[PDB]
This record gives C-alpha cells, structure tokens and sequence, in this order.
RNA sequence: UGCGAAAGCAGUUGAAGACAAGUGGCUUGUCGUUCGUUAAUGGCCU
C-alpha cells in the first residue's frame, strides 16, 4: 500500500533511464516478480468476493425482511413470585 | 455345474466351492473332488444378512 | 370451524436412565411362556415400572420414589408356589423388599456392613448376595417367607468395593471387585471352607488407569464364569482351576452389563462405548472344543447401556437392553444380528403427568415434587408449587371451574385453593387431616367439591364416604403376580364412575347407593377405559388393542361390529391407546390417543371388510380419523369445540462412534 | 466503465429447526 | 431478603442444635422410613458416574 | 407505483422487454430487491434476460446486469428447478458470453496503468 | 506454513467437506479468524478462497442463524475488497512497466 | 462422446427380455441379460 506509492512514481520520473537501461526486467526482476505474483491470483479472489458478498446481501436483505421484531422479541422470564407461593414449607412458614 | 458366477479351491486342491444362480437368487455349493467327501449347497440368501435386502446391491 | 391445533412442547418431564433389567421368571426354553412373566425396569430416579411383555410390552405398574432416591439393582424371587418378590438396592446400605400390591417398600432391610453395589439371587432363590463398599459379600437369608429377611452369614473380606456378583449354583459365589480382580468365594453351608475366598483371578489391567470388573456371570452349560471389565476386554474362565481359557479384546471402554441365554451358546454383552457384543458357542465343534467366537456386533443404542437381560422361552426369545439414553431396546436371542429390532418410547403414559382444564384455557403438570401450570393465549406460566415437604410425586386433579387442585401420592394428597389474581396465581393449602392421612392413587372429582379416592390399599372413598366392593376370586396368577386385583383405573363425570382392576374386571359404581353392578366381562389387561354419556356406555380398551363399548343402567351392536371391522391401523398398531376422551362440540363422537398417534372413531360408522409374547400362552388368567404427525407424545386433550391441546416432548454426551464421513 | 463491466460479468462467470409452540389445522 | 433466604430456609429446616457440650438431635419419622428407602450416598453414585464418564473416554 | 404496473404487466401474460423497460423505468434498488421478494413464478425472466445479456454483455445501462445480479442472489433455489432443457443451453451461452470479460480484465487493467502513467507524467511537465 | 501445509494436505488428500462437516458456531470461527489473517498473504490465499467458499457452500444456514459469525464474514468481505484492490493496482504498475520495455 | 488449448465448440439419455416388490393383468424398480448409439459403525503393523 505505501511502498508502491514511491514506485509509481520512479517510473514516471525516470522514465527515460530505464528505457534505455538494455535489460529492464532482468535488472528489476524482483518487481517483476512481486507484482506477477500478486496480480495473476485476482480472478481467484474475484471468484471469492462474488461467492462471498452474494451470500452476505442474501442474509442480510432476508434479515432485513425481519430486523425490526427482534428488538422486542425476548419476553423470558424466570422463578418469579409463583416460587414464593410454591415453596409449602416456607409456605407453613411465612 | 450348468451356470457359475464365482469359484474358489482350496489350497490343498482338495476340495472347490462355486456360485450357482438357480433359482430367487444365486445359490452356493462346495464339493469334494478327489473323493466324495462331502457335496452341500444351499440359497446364499440363508448366508445373507436381513438388513442387506433393503440396502444396496454391493451389500 | 376446522380443528385448530395447539402443538405445545413447554412440558419437559424427562425420565432417567435406565440401570436394572430384570425377568420374574428365568428362561425354560422348551416350556410355554407363564402367565406370570414381568420384567422390571429400575430408572435412575428411583422408579421401578414393571412391564409385561404380552403383546406388544404394556406396563402394567410403576413403583415411584422420591427424592434423592436411586435403584442400582434390582432382582426377582418366585419360589415355585409362592408370590413374587421383588428386592432392590439403591445407593445405600439397605436392601428394600418391595411389595407389588401397594407399590410401596414392605421392608428395609439394613445390610449390617458399608453401602451395598451389587445384588444377586441364589439360584432356588433362598439366598440373597450384597455385595457392599468395604469389600464385603454379605448372604441374607431370604426363605423365611415374603417380607422377613435375615442375615446369614459374612463372607471373608477384602479390600476392595466388589462391584458384581453371581451365584454358581446354591454353593459358590462369584464376584467382580474394584481392584481388576475376580474372587470366588464358596458359599456352600455345612462344608469346612464356608466363607472363606477359594480363588482369585486378575484381569488384564489397563496401562494408564485403573481396572474395574463390571460384570460377571456364570456360564452353567460349559464350566465359565463370562467377566467384562473397564479396559472393554471379555473374559471367559474356566471355573475349576480358576484360570482363564480365552480373552476378547471387544469394546472400547468399558462393559457394564453383560448376559447369556439359556443352553450358554451366546453371551451378549453391552457398556458405555454403546455397541452390544454377542460371543457364540453354537457349532458341535465350538460345544466339543470349548471356542466362543466374537460373532457379531451391533450399534443400536443412542448414548450407553447399562442394563441388559435375557428371556428365552418357546414363544418368546428376546433380549432387553437400556442404558443412559432413557429409552428400551427389543432384539431377538438366537437372531441377533440377522433379525429386527424395536425402540421403545421414552414414554409411554400408562400414568399421566399432564391435564388441562378447559375454562381459564389451563394445563397443570406435575414432574417429581413439583407442579406446573401454564395458560393459553402464547402461552404464559402463571404458578407453580414446588412443594418440598413433599419427597414424591404421583396424580393429581384440577377442579372444573379450576378452584381446587388436589395432588397425591401413596404416602398422604394434599389440595390447594386457588386464585387468579391476574398475571399470577394465589394459592393457599387447604387442611384436611383424613387427606393428609389417606393413600390416594386417584382423585377425580365428582363434584365441585365431591371427589373420589381409590387408595393404594384397595379403598374407594367419597370426600367432601365409602363404596361397597365386592371381591374377586383368588386364583393361580393373582397369587402369583400380587396386583393384579388392584384396582388401575376410574372414571367419573356426575354421580356415575367406573373402576378397572388389571385381572379383565371393569366394575360401575352408582355413586348414590354405592353398590357395585359388575360387568366384569373380559380376558386380559385392560389399558383404559372412558364413560359415553351417550349411549349410557362405558368403553374399555384392552391391550390387545379392542375396543369394546358396554351399556349402564351386554355389549352393543356398534362394539359387536366395530371390533372386527376395526381398521388396519389399530390391527398393526404398536403402542397402546393410553388415553380416551369424547369430542366437545358433539357428545357422542370420542378421540382418543396413544404415545405415538391420535385418533378417533366415529360413533355409528362401520367400515368394510374385503418381537412379543407370541405363543399359545394365555393371558394373566393361568368417519374414523387416524394420524400420527405428533408422534413424540405424551398428552392431548380439548379446550373447546374447535381446538385441540398437542402437549409432547422434545430433548448429552456420548461415547463418539463416528458415522463415515463420506 | 469498461473494468466495471468486466469485472461485473466475471462475478456472474464465477456465479455460474421447531419451536416451542405451533398452532396449526387437520383435517375434521 | 434476596441474600440469606437460603440461609433462612436451611436454618430453620436442619435440626440438632448445639447446647454446650451436647447436641440435641432429632428422631426421624416411620411416616419418611416406611414410605421410602433411604437416599443414594452420593459418593459412591459420583464415583460411579465420574468414572464412566472420565476423560479417557473422548465423550461428546 | 410504476412498479406496481410493471410487476401487473410482467405478471399478465405477456410484454416482458416492455416490462423489464418499465422495470428499468422507475429503477429502485429496495423496488428492485421487492420485485423478485413479491413473485411465486416468474414467466422465464431468466429466459429473455439471458438472451438481453448475451447480445449485450457491454452495455452501459447497469439496469438488466443488476437485476440479474439480485434475481441469482434471491431465487437461485429455484433457477437451477424451473427448467433444464432450453435453460441448460441458456446458461450455457450466457457463462460463455460473460467469460470473455475475465479474460480481458488485465489487460484494461493494464491500460488503466499506461493511461495513468502517461496523465501524470504530462501533468508533471507542465513547463513551470 | 504449517497451518497452510494441513490446510494443502486436506485438499489434495480428501475433502474440505469431510474436515468441515460436524461444525457449528463455535467451531467454525477458528478457521474464518484465521482466513482473516491468511487472506492477506499471497501463499496463502488460493487455499484461503476455496476454504471459504466451501464454507459458505455448507453453511448457509448457520450464517442466518447466528449473528456472530456475520460480523465475520463481513469482516472477510472488507478483507477481500482491500486485496482486490492491491491484485488490480499490482495489475496496474505491470502495466505501466509494461509500456516502458 | 467427438474436436480441441489449459478456454471452449457440436451431440445426448433408446429398444428387447427376465426377475423383484406393490396392488393373470397393471404400476414401479432392478439386472455377474441382449441389441443399437461416436456416447453393513465399516479406514493403513510392529
């Protein structure tokens, strides 16, 4: 991200050196392999973000179908008073 | 023997068992060759399992 | 309108585990089954159904106990002319003789040393093996009569816990300990070595912890003493020279339970890795050579097994099997791995745990020492009674007008008024010492405030007095399984209730002159029974699943139809229509259900024509609607003339037996 | 609007349980 | 009221109080010892249940 | 509204082009999302829109590609179902229609790279 | 690289399915906490993607179900959208390194 | 299946006979049968 900032920039700058530099891709093999190997994998992720944002909308426009009844939905409750009127020996007692 | 499917002998020779399809199904019999030792046969679905007539053809 | 369904799954009554099989009567092949055959399922709860396995396995009893009480084992004593009599340990330092009339302990025995583990019977049932905590093997003597117990005699400690015991014959007695090992003790009376330990055998013991014996048997055909312990291993030894002949290396953890059937040539075998063994001995070359095979395995059970027994007569051969998953499980002896199988239900409400009322919209029910009680709407639990001067639980009624709810058990019944105060109940005890005094099987309410009590000693008041009864003749089988003339059910709606002793009687009772008027009528058990005010009927089913309608002031013409013009369904049906009722916008149409289905008859319809018990063997003596979508079930009812109340169940770990992944 | 398109149409390459409590009829 | 209603219960269920160098215990009733048998000792149904489901055995 | 009478007017018998126009016409993404949501069958939508992208898979209009888009994350249960016997050679050549764009991302990519290079440089010799 | 190499190991031998069948929840996590990480890297993210896509294959329905394994995904998605912004603008300067031969 | 490049481009999927189950036929499904078409809780050694 920040690097290729500053090779964006020696190329355009430069850019009558290392056209007349005689063996361009031998001298700077490294950037040339760097950026193969980082750009020949994008239809793989392209694959990947269709397959994974189309299953993303698909909640999220199924629960957006709902999203509002689950903000007043949980109504639980627990041992409430019934267990006061329910324990008989603390109801012989108090 | 007018219809085999599988066969087999011992490894003394002494005796083969063999597969038959007569009818249901196929059947299975072993004799004795050198002697009349003994010769048996029996429907192969006395073999079979209950669970193995309602699952697949390889069971 | 059109049936609207209320499919409730609020009630979560969960049995426990199952951990003692037993049969009343061992095996004789080549004799027809008695009449007298129960086998008895101790939980882990603390409660002892008694089944019988005629027909399809209806449960006839069921003995309840309370509080922090179990049952580790159980055994059966039925010396040839006397009654049953049922023994149980829990986890405690007494045996406790059961009586099979009340359904309550008739003695407790104190075994005099430690907290026993296991029990066994002598073979001629005169003798009684504890094996107890502090390594003791205790003899009690048991033929003094039903109910006296003494002791006997304590044989000749050890360190260790001894986990399992079996008898030889009346002269040895074997046992399984704690600390890998198996002694065999002789207790042969009148001999110079009474007592004292003869042998000691050490199983294989496992590298990184240590070995426990879990289960031992004798094998009487051959000469073995079959041993599974906690490593999985199945041993069998020879019982002179005290030493092993061949060890299998079957499960793999350990092997709880394990049986054989009656000539020894399968032993099955069953433990916590959830698989049941069976070892053969069945070719003339495996008798002449003394070989048992690890002929076959099977994968049946959902968690474990912890109890496993075998019944093999000329109608009848089969194993039982339960364990930690609360479920039974049916198999044949002789046909283990080729033949079928049967599941049980975790339940089937022969006793009911749930009733609703149909004004208020209300549904009480009522697990162990504690009441429930829910309305419709949703749904909202409005009060509940967790009574804890109370240890046990049994039924239980609501008034109509739901005012008064009575519970009770066969100790004292207690009955409390009720309020709605709104969103919540107020509920007050009401004193009534003759109830608080009273054993009360069932309550059921004549009244608003009369009700009519059937005691576990055969009583059948009439509070808030007295029925007349008449006796039943005393024969063979009412001596020999001792409740058989009790009285299971009653039914009553205004003035007129009807009671049903499991011998075939179904008797009225005119609630005014208290007289009796029986129509006794049948030929076995009798699984429930139902009044139609039309007609003037009382309907009873039976457990052969018939239905048979009798008039009041001998059968109808509609039962003289219906019962073999009955359908399909109920001609293959497999569990037993616990519970009947009549339709409530029509008074003669009746809907009725069992554990896994609901249906209903049509009161003038006839339609057209074109693993059990099964032998000779007699019983205890010497538009139609049918569905099944609500099949884990376990009570329904109405609320009004369009809806219908659908209360089932709905559920651990597991000893990981991977299905293929594939 | 061209590597818009393209990737557009290689996302369409690449592209190519009970309650507690029911209420529900039967049958009369 | 919310802290010490078990406190409360126990203290007021539990029997045989101290007084000085005695103990005052209550005699149980044949109403509880005839209409059941006497509780499991938990130690010994917790040693039987730990062991049958001890680690070594990969339940799940 | 106007997607009311495009879903009466798809959902008639007929005029599916005129329909997908009107569709086109007032264009809500949440209308378009509410257009498959409201439908139990569709009268081969897959069908004349597969033969609208592949005689256009360049086109500037993001209206028919978007509802192909949504149609395919909303009802894609039940396109693989409806039919297989002209659908199979229809998605058949839509796949083929929409592969060649994988194939040329790169290079526009690549000329997004020349372009952006050549701007800049020019916006740096901009003589003082 | 051990991590990669089991993850390799599982798909060339078997399936991904078989070693993603019994999972739920809390137990998938582990393996979209580490997506996260290994989505970045180049080595990484062949396996990466089909890993993720299989998971989202079967388990469909877990992401409607539970709420916090969305939050995941969505934190994938956002993953996936800055490397596919660094696997086209890597495209770029090949490019434009292209025009300079 | 054919031509291909690793992309893709054209083609599909019949008949006979026997047997099994269900209700002599009728339906469904199989085949250690023929003709034609380019077409079973069951996992790896010391």
């Amino acid at each position: 991200g920040p690097l290729n900032v500053w090779v964006k920039w020696c190329l355009i700058i430069h850019g009558g050196y290392l056209v007349s530099i005689p063996n361009l891709m031998s001298t700077l093999s490294s950037l040339h392999s760097t950026l193969k190997r980082r750009s020949d994998l994008l239809p793989r992720l392209l694959a990947l973000d269709a397959r994974l944002d189309c299953t993303i909308n698909k909640f999220k426009t199924l629960n957006y179908e709902a999203g509002d009844i689950h903000s007043s939905e949980p109504v639980v409750e627990e041992d409430e008073d019934d267990v006061e009127y329910n324990e008989e020996l603390d109801d012989a007692g108090l | 023997w007018h219809n085999v499917i599988l066969s087999n002998i011992s490894s003394n020779g002494k005796l083969l068992a063999h597969m038959c399809k007569d009818v249901e199904h196929k059947s299975i019999s072993v004799v004795s060759l050198f002697d009349d030792s003994v010769n048996l046969s029996f429907p192969l679905g006395s073999i079979l399992s209950s669970q193995t007539q309602s699952l697949s053809y390889n069971t | 309108e059109r049936m609207i369904v209320h499919r409730c799954r609020f009630v979560d009554f969960t049995p426990a585990t199952i951990t003692s099989l037993a049969f009343s009567h061992k095996s004789n092949i080549n004799k027809l089954t008695p009449s007298d055959l129960r086998l008895a399922i101790g939980r882990s709860n603390g409660n002892i159904e008694i089944w019988n396995p005629r027909n399809n396995w209806f449960q006839e009893m069921v003995i309840e106990g309370g509080k922090d009480r179990s049952i580790e084992g159980l055994c059966w004593s039925n010396v040839n002319g006397e009654s049953l009599r049922l023994f149980s340990i829990g986890g405690s330092t007494v045996v406790t003789e059961w009586d099979l009339a009340t359904g309550l302990p008739l003695r407790n025995y104190d075994c005099n040393s430690g907290v026993i583990w296991s029990i066994s019977i002598n073979d001629s049932q005169d003798k009684l093996s504890v094996g107890c905590d502090n390594g003791t093997v205790v003899l009690i003597d048991i033929s003094g009569g039903p109910g006296v117990l003494e002791h006997d005699t304590i044989l000749m400690r050890q360190e260790a816990r001894v986990l399992t015991l079996a008898w030889k014959k009346d002269d040895f007695v074997i046992g399984g300990c704690s600390d890998g090992r198996i002694r065999i003790w002789s207790a042969q009376k009148n001999d110079e070595n009474m007592g004292r330990l003869l042998h000691t055998m050490k199983v294989d013991k496992a590298k990184k912890e240590s070995t426990l014996v879990w289960s031992v048997i004798y094998l009487p055909r051959t000469d073995q003493i079959a041993s599974g312990d906690s490593t999985g291993s199945i041993k069998f030894w020879d019982f002179q020279f005290a030493t092993l002949n061949q060890s299998f290396k079957a499960h793999d953890a350990d092997v709880l339970c394990l049986t054989t059937d009656t000539d020894n040539n399968y032993v099955f075998s069953a433990g916590v890795d959830r698989k049941i063994f069976q070892f053969s001995q069945n070719t003339n070359k495996s008798q002449k050579n003394n070989r048992w095979v690890n002929s076959s395995n099977r994968l049946l059970h959902g968690n474990d097994i912890r109890a496993i027994c075998a019944y093999q007569s000329k109608g009848a051969d089969f194993l039982v099997s339960g364990g930690v998953e609360k479920t039974l499980v049916i198999n044949s002896l002789t046909s283990f791995s080729n033949g079928n199988y049967r599941k049980m239900p975790t339940v089937e409400p022969y006793s009911k745990n749930v009733l609703v009322n149909k004004e208020q919209r209300l549904v009480v029910s009522w697990s162990e020492s504690t009441v429930k009680i829910w309305t419709m709407g949703n749904y909202k639990l409005v009060c509940k009674l967790t009574l804890k001067d109370d240890q046990n639980i049994s039924t239980c009624s609501l008034s109509p007008d739901g005012q008064v709810l009575v519970v009770g058990r066969p100790s004292t019944t207690k009955v409390f008024h009720l309020q709605p105060v709104g969103n919540k109940l107020k509920v007050t005890k009401l004193d009534n010492d003759l109830l608080l005094r009273t054993s009360t099987k069932l309550v059921k309410f004549i009244d608003n405030s009369k009700i009519v009590i059937c005691s576990c000693e055969d009583d059948v008041f009439i509070v808030d007095q007295e029925v007349e009864l008449l006796e039943v003749t005393s024969t063979k089988s009412s001596i020999k399984v001792p409740y058989i003339n009790r009285i299971n059910h009653l039914e009553v709606d205004q003035n007129i209730a009807v009671i049903s002793r499991g011998c075939g009687v179904v008797d009225i009772l005119d609630l005014k002159a208290r007289i009796s008027k029986p129509l006794a009528r049948l030929n076995n058990f009798i699984t429930a029974v139902h009044i139609n005010t039309s007609r003037k009927s009382v309907v009873v089913i039976t457990a052969d699943n018939k239905i048979y309608e009798f008039n009041m002031n001998v059968l109808t013409q509609w039962s003289k139809n219906n019962t073999d013009n009955l359908p399909k369904e109920w001609k293959t049906l497999k569990e037993n229509c616990v519970g009947i009722f009549s339709d409530i916008e029509n008074s003669s149409r009746l809907w009725f259900w069992g554990a896994t289905w609901i249906s209903r008859i049509d009161f003038d319809v006839d339609f057209p024509i074109n693993l059990t018990i099964t032998d000779e063997s007699n019983f205890m003596n010497d538009h139609f609607f049918f569905t099944d979508k609500y099949k884990p079930l376990l009570f329904v009812d109405l609320i009004s003339s369009n809806e219908l109340a659908i209360i089932e169940r709905n559920p651990q770990k597991a000893f990981i037996q991977p299905k293929l992944v594939f | 609007k061209q590597v818009e398109i393209a990737e557009r149409n290689t996302e369409l390459w690449n592209l190519i349980a009970l309650p507690t409590y029911t209420m529900e009829y039967l049958d009369i | 009221i919310k802290t010490k209603k078990r406190k409360t219960l126990k203290n007021l269920r539990k029997d045989s109080v101290k007084r000085g160098k005695f103990r005052v215990q209550l005699l149980s009733t044949t109403q509880d010892s005839k209409t059941l048998p006497p509780k499991k000792e938990s130690s010994i149904i917790r040693s039987k249940d730990r062991w049958l489901n001890r680690k070594a055995l990969n339940k799940g | 509204n106007i997607l009311s009478s495009h879903l009466e007017a798809n959902s008639t018998e007929i005029l599916d082009d005129l329909m997908s126009g009107s569709w086109t016409e007032p264009e809500i993404k949440k209308f378009i999302l509410t257009k498959i949501n409201t439908v139990d069958h569709l009268s081969k939508i897959f069908l004349t829109i597969s033969k609208s992208i592949t005689q256009n898979p360049w086109n500037e209009e993001n209206l028919l590609p978007l509802w192909l888009k949504w149609l395919l994350t909303l009802k894609s249960g039940e396109l693989n179902s409806i039919k297989d016997k002209h659908t199979k050679k229809n998605c058949k050549h839509l796949k083929s229609a929409l592969r060649s764009s994988e194939e040329i991302l790169p290079v526009l990519l690549g000329i997004q790279g020349r372009l952006e290079m050549l701007r800049r440089q020019a916006k740096l010799r901009e003589d003082l | 690289e051990l991590t990669l190499t089991v993850l390799q190991e599982l798909r060339k031998r078997g399936k991904v399915r078989v070693a993603l069948y019994g999972r739920d929840e809390s137990t998938l996590e582990p393996l979209l906490n580490w997506c996260l990480k290994g989505i970045e890297d180049v080595r990484s993210a062949s396996i990466v993607a089909d890993w993720v896509a299989v998971v989202l294959e079967l388990y469909g329905n877990t992401l409607e179900s539970s709420p916090v394994l969305q939050e995941l995904m969505i934190d994938l998605k956002t993953k996936v959208r800055h490397e596919i912004h660094k696997s086209k603008e890597a495209q770029r300067i090949e490019g434009m390194l292209q025009l300079l031969t």
